[PDB]
């Protein structure tokens, strides 16, 4: 495989991600560093899949919603930003106010 | 399209030109397997493998570098020897001869 | 005998007229000259020729080199030549013919007992990257560094700080001094910058004295005239470089009077397109002038479909912009130009930009320097074709202008050339192999002085070092003491007369910058095009000579999707 | 001009008169003075303050500070106040206003080019904690504790073995030798405790010569009158302290009659509440002596509804007990007290308790001293509202009495004070940065001796430092030479005499204990209380003045699972 | 008073006449005597024996030890016995019974305030195990052998090159020099290999002088019997140690040519079975020669069904042959025998063969040297039963037999052993802990020099060093100093006398080898047997006495599936 | 656990393994580093079952086909090689040319 530094410190974000997706699974709030880690993957994901920056910026809004998640949660994160290899290479993607 | 794919240009290599050669009927006597490199001095290989060792004075195997000749037990075959270059001082091997020719 | 021109490449690797795709790119590279003598060349493994009396002499240690590299394709600004590579004492000895010269002709690098080999037959060899635009926001970013390709980093920072988030300095004294020595952990070579944005020349010297290379300016600190003329000064009686980023919000003039300051003298301008910092809209014209060494900064290299819309929440970020502040939303929206992003990559394919730099975590990515610069190559080979100078159906002279960008170059413009930069006999052997489908993206192998620092290595306690998982570890030459042998901390003339070294109690190998001031545009290997450019004040549009320059944007690259795990 | 208030807070940060939640408790502080001149507020970004001849003067290293906190909100026990803190040399230089004299007004804290810049705006800055009950079990414990704000670790031990397990004791010349030289490895400033427990003095006497700081006499290498009188009369002599963990068995006699050995003479009491050791049921009792330092560790703290379910497996596997024996049960029952739980946290409310500690990986968790103090005084607000020292509305000065507990009073009980423990000037700059919705659980940065030793980092790949995964990384602050630069290794003053830092080749700078003798309960900042306590016999009841002393348990806590990911 | 048997063992371990199994396999030890005096057992813990004035004395740290491991159960060649283990000054100072002389008898072990204590009841302490096969393809390999049990590694290498990858050779001055200063940083004993392979002394003193305690011939570099016969010559001269790895393509002559240009002088044999390399197919008559030390490599022990299918791929590998060129693969195949396989089992069992190593990742793994001796041992119990030399109803000789194979003959074979090799007094003190269920397999604790490296922790901010997630972490005897001062780098006489540690700067401490050229088969404990053995050069068939050797493969092995989760 | 240094690794192989199997599932070609962990956690989980190294040396050709990866990929990938620890103790397995 040949993984740098980078692709093994992503692996840490996605399994963080598992984690998160378990227990939205099994009807909890999720608390600040599970809904991080949850809209950051599927950002990863997205930009596996092929979609675009622009794309991406609005769909991670639609992840969480402000009931899904703890009380206070929400003002926690007001943007959330991560990194994935698009078809033209890495970009940055930035959600604002990911959670509403 | 295939990442890193070479286009190599049709054709032949000639190895070791211009250099004296001779080819060597040669015999393994053993009873086990005998498998000769392609820069060893011929002339001091395993004593099991009868040729005319005088012929193979500062000889070495004229095949690619890095490949060989195996001989299995009661084995006979002719192979083609190429000259020592350089200062075509062998030191080694046997220590047959460890200096000039 | 005779033996098959695919069969020798199979065994040996390609030799000359053979073609060899450069990753999964449309570049191609044809060897243009084989140094061997077909039917001698040493090749290591059991029953191989690499054994005493035959491919190894009898030489003592003094008469023989330390390393060699057999059956190496070479790919440098000079050229793409198939040959072996001696290294001895940490340095590069020769590129010719290794083997013994008891039973070998032609015998230029002598193999003996105390020869260790690396067999890089079918594997593509060059000179470590040199990234002149580091924030040292964090020591991770040397690993991260080295793995991608690149062997020396010079910049400023103290770590995670403000003053480093938006710039490459490492204020005073007290920092350098501390810098210095927590760079003696780090396994590539450094150079730091001190904060160059003063106008009494003392507070200069002294961070020069104290230990750093240059002096970077950088609007955050204010870029004025009065700074930009002081810091030269200083430069110029000190050998060091000046490292440009100028004023964005054309707030002490426009670009015509920052180049009035600068007066014709040595200076390195960073990401002369603007988008990482400089003059709206028109900072790019820089690159028309002699003593104007330009260089780009990866994140709009090369011009693809997300690259503007990525860019806006990057700026604030980095320069610690507010956007609910009008004015600070305004002056970002000043910098993202589609026109100069777009003329940038053709100018680079031109030779008007010579050098590509990262500007590590601060509008740039780190480990994506070398990358990025074959991406733009392929992008330019793909849109324009062949280049003038070309010769042969091959894109040789195409390589040679883009590997010059990040690894020669840089060390001219720094003033270290004479230390690193290329392969060249005298050079610290810095040097790193890559198989052909891997090329610019992933390495095979790592060396940092003439030791193997860091390298893919699979199951530790496999049979064999090839089991997966492979993910790139630290070696050897990454360890303790043997780290400070292999690595350089370049110092200022006045620095190491000073007896900085002795006093900070520095580990490693210590080297000194000079020829900062004599180098121009006219020195930059292959890149020294100083084109008639002008750019519309309303429209942004780039033209050289009347011309329009543009370039459309990619929606695919190759060095993407198709190695990186995320 | 004018600016209105809300949006001068999101520019600069809170002001006089406004108030601010501490992370998600019901603590709430409010600024009472902010040393600025409005308009006149240092800020750093492009087009910002902090420029050349701007907000950054032409003076020489030597007049100016080399880092400088933009607009910090300062918590410490002297006040909660906003301003500039100047950091020179690795102190702190000064706390006021910072800026360019040639052009600003009020400027206490000159920034000239050799200033590297931090922001702090809308950030609570802190002394780093300290913490005087490690085990040093492993060496891991100081990563931990750094990263949760501890910058300071006090205690003893070889590594997992048994003795190190149970006691903070490091046994011996050659093991505390060992110990010192292994401590220039750890980010944060270290003092050795060596085994107290003996009769014969020569035995301590070489321990403290050899560099321990402190003595700690533990019950499981006997905690008899005859030990605790001669470990007194050693410290009484060389200036160290004696750290007490008393005889729970009753087996040598009761707490009166430790007490009665001690005889009225300086003594650090660890655990006091009882259930990490001591005599039972009533060491609780010594909190009321003008010559005992109390100090709780931090399992208890504060009262919930698993905290008893939890202690007693914790209890057995810490001190080698074993559950088949019915005497080593019933000893650790005896230890297990609802009683003096429920107490200790209004104990620590009212001022006679006055240190919180960790006792790592020996009934404590390393990591989680600063949360748990502020969890029991959240818990003390919604019990008992507002203290009687109160002023105005907030809690400002429960905030001021909690923070001392882990920052100066540790520092003072241990002779160190002059070194570290608060924000003074002449103090060593360790530092923590602080978001308000993060306040004592996950630091936004941690700064040792003017360098930033650990902080949160995103992508060192990525354009910026911000995007994900963010997890805590070592900074420069924690590199090689650097480090040994911006750390502490507290010897005693015979040690230091000895020239032990010199034979045993200690890189890391060196700092003296003394003043161990002296301190008594009295000096204890915001934490005197010598109450009139009792404790009966069979009950377990505490009373003060004949009043019962309880608490109720909490079932749900804050800085918990909201920040937690496991 | 009077207590049972089982109740006994439970609190102090097992005594005399008490059997015990190790691990999951069918071995089973006794133990042969035990020490102590009943009733005078040293425990630790709250309320135990270790306390002031009881089991601890008044002595002064001159006068007792640093370190004891209490209630150990001894596993070593010359005994399987109970016993309290004593260290001072970072070596064994005595085996026997600890205490306090003013109140027990027979305390042989004081205890005072300068011993730390380690808990060994009911663990089984040995002596740290001893590789002499490493290719230092990585430095990772140390921290893998050193958590399996292996505490001192001898062998070659640079890193992950070619030259590495195929042999344990450090080829050279300036890599002998690199590597020397790299083992610093390693938390093992290390000792370096040369390359042996040449024709001229010289080349081969200036090695010697440059630091390797020994000189690998490998026929990689080709082992010609001229090379043989220089390599021996200087061995003799300069006492140090030749590691032969012979030629397997006959090309030079067969087995008794290389035995006859040996001519009788002392020599280690690497994988005498043939697999890992030699002459085809009869290097394992090596083994009958009273000058050869013969070794085994681990793919190959013990025989199991997935063996020979698992070895064709691995080979190529290594030795970097080409499966497309017909010669190469011939080679391969004649190295792989399922006869010479299944025999080496049994030879081990015989005490023929007298070492065990792995060949680090080049056919071999390096954290299952320990692991596959006792499998071997388990399935020659099974198929042959009882040695002949076994005396009751245990396992125990046998078990010295093995043990011997790890640790004490790999230490005589290269001159070490009066530095490490077994638990003696003078020795140092690297031993390693294991509980029963785990003896080798996962340690429980591993020392080196006195100071626990490494061992099993888990949770750091756990309120206890036992919860989950427990895995292993390096402790402070592998931190910078501490580490320096417990490990040992060995030098060659010569290289000591010219002065290289100074030269170089090792921090380490130093060793020196000799009696490398003394010693003879009949030297080796409990594997000394020269056995008549002849191999068929047609059928491979290994026969002793005419008498064909040969053993079943495994198809389930003990210490694999029940402890691994990979 | 006491999990060695080897062990922990491995656990690096399967979360990298986790990644590929999910894009494989939704119906993605999968790249060079996803290929490579894919088949070698197959052969991880064929050992623990108790299958033969011969056994996977053939199976582990069946894992992926050509059309399931991007192209080049099945060249850039001549063979795989993991270790597992079998029942009867730690083997190699090497699988040539897994995608056809």
């Amino acid at each position: 495989m040949e993984l740098t530094p980078r692709e093994k410190d992503k692996l840490l974000l996605f399994t963080a991600a598992l984690v998160a997706e378990r227990r939205l699974a099994r009807g909890l709030k999720l608390n600040y560093p599970e809904s991080v880690a949850l809209i950051s993957a599927f950002i990863m994901e997205g930009a596996r899949d092929g979609k675009s920056v622009a794309s991406l910026m609005e769909e991670g809004r639609h992840v969480l919603t402000r009931e899904q998640v703890m009380e206070g949660v929400p003002e926690m994160i007001p943007d959330i930003q991560v990194e994935a290899t698009f078809p033209d290479g890495s970009k940055l993607v930035t959600v604002h106010n990911p959670i509403i | 399209m295939i990442p890193g794919e070479y286009h190599v240009k049709p054709g032949q290599i000639a190895l070791n030109t211009g250099r004296a050669t001779c080819r060597v009927v040669v015999e393994n006597h053993g009873d086990r397997p005998i498998q000769v490199g392609s820069h060893y001095h011929f002339a001091e290989v395993n004593p099991a493998l009868k040729f005319d060792r005088q012929q193979a004075a500062g000889y070495r195997l004229n095949i690619p570098a890095g490949t060989a000749v195996r001989f299995e037990p009661g084995q006979k075959r002719e192979v083609e020897l190429v000259a020592f270059a350089g200062h075509r001082a062998v030191f080694g091997f046997r220590g047959e001869v460890m200096g000039p020719l | 005998s005779n033996i098959s021109r695919q069969a020798y490449a199979d065994m040996f690797g390609p030799t000359v007229g053979d073609k060899v795709r450069l990753a999964d790119t449309e570049l191609w590279i044809e060897v243009e000259d084989d140094l061997t003598t077909y039917g001698e060349e040493v090749k290591f493994g059991g029953g191989k020729v690499i054994r005493d009396g035959m491919g190894q002499g009898q030489m003592l240690a003094a008469d023989c080199v330390d390393l060699v590299l057999t059956n190496a394709l070479i790919v440098d600004h000079w050229g793409i030549v198939k040959a072996d590579i001696g290294v001895k004492d940490g340095r590069i000895f020769a590129i010719g013919k290794a083997g013994n010269p008891d039973i070998q002709p032609n015998v230029t690098i002598p193999i003996g007992a105390a020869t260790e080999v690396i067999a890089a037959e079918g594997k593509i060899v060059t000179a470590g990257g040199i990234d002149t635009h580091i924030h040292w926001i964090c020591p991770q970013q040397a690993e991260e560094a080295l793995v991608s390709g690149v062997t020396t980093m010079v910049g400023g920072g103290t770590g995670p700080a403000a003053g480093t988030h938006a710039t490459t300095c490492t204020p005073g004294p007290w920092y350098i001094s501390r810098m210095l020595q927590a760079a003696d952990s780090l396994p590539v070579n450094i150079g730091l910058l001190g904060k160059g944005n003063v106008s009494q020349p003392d507070a200069l010297r002294e961070q020069v004295a104290a230990g750093v290379i240059g002096l970077a300016i950088h609007e955050d600190w204010g870029a004025t005239p009065a700074a930009i003329d002081c810091a030269l000064t200083v430069a110029d009686e000190m050998d060091i470089q000046v490292a440009l980023h100028s004023d964005t919000l054309n707030e002490s003039g426009f670009v015509e009077d920052t180049l009035a300051a600068i007066g014709g003298r040595t200076i390195h301008t960073f990401h002369t397109e603007g988008a990482g910092g400089g003059h709206a809209p028109d900072i790019i014209t820089a690159c028309a002038h002699p003593n104007i060494l330009p260089s780009s900064t990866n994140p709009t290299l090369p011009y693809t479909l997300n690259t503007i819309d990525e860019h806006l929440d990057m700026l604030m970020v980095c320069h610690h912009l507010d956007p609910d502040i009008a004015e600070d939303v305004a002056f970002a929206e000043s910098r993202i130009r589609r026109e100069t992003i777009a003329a940038e990559d053709v100018l680079h394919d031109l030779g008007a930009f010579s050098l590509t730099s990262s500007d590590s975590q601060a509008m740039g990515r780190v480990g994506e320097v070398i990358l990025r610069t074959w991406q733009v190559a392929h992008r330019m080979k793909v849109q324009r074709g062949a280049l003038a100078e070309e010769t042969g159906d091959n894109d040789n002279f195409r390589v040679k202008r883009y590997i010059a960008k990040y690894t020669i170059n840089p060390a001219l413009t720094h003033g270290i050339a004479h230390e690193v930069g290329s392969i060249e006999v005298g050079k610290l052997a810095d040097l790193v192999v890559w198989s052909p489908a891997f090329f610019g993206v992933k390495p095979a192998t790592v060396i940092k002085g003439g030791m193997i620092a860091i390298a893919p290595m699979g199951d530790i306690n496999a049979s064999i070092p090839t089991p997966q998982p492979v993910h790139y570890r630290p070696m050897f030459g990454a360890l303790g003491s043997a780290r400070h042998h292999c690595r350089l901390t370049f110092l200022s003339q006045a620095a190491a007369a000073n007896g900085v070294a002795e006093r900070l109690n520095l580990r490693s190998a210590i080297a000194v910058v000079k020829g900062c001031r004599t180098v121009q545009k006219a020195d930059m290997v292959h890149n020294s095009l100083q084109p008639n450019i002008t750019v519309d004040a309303q429209t942004y549009e780039v033209r050289v000579d009347g011309e329009l320059i543009t370039s459309e944007p990619a929606d695919v690259l190759p060095m993407a999707q198709r190695y990186f795990l995320f």
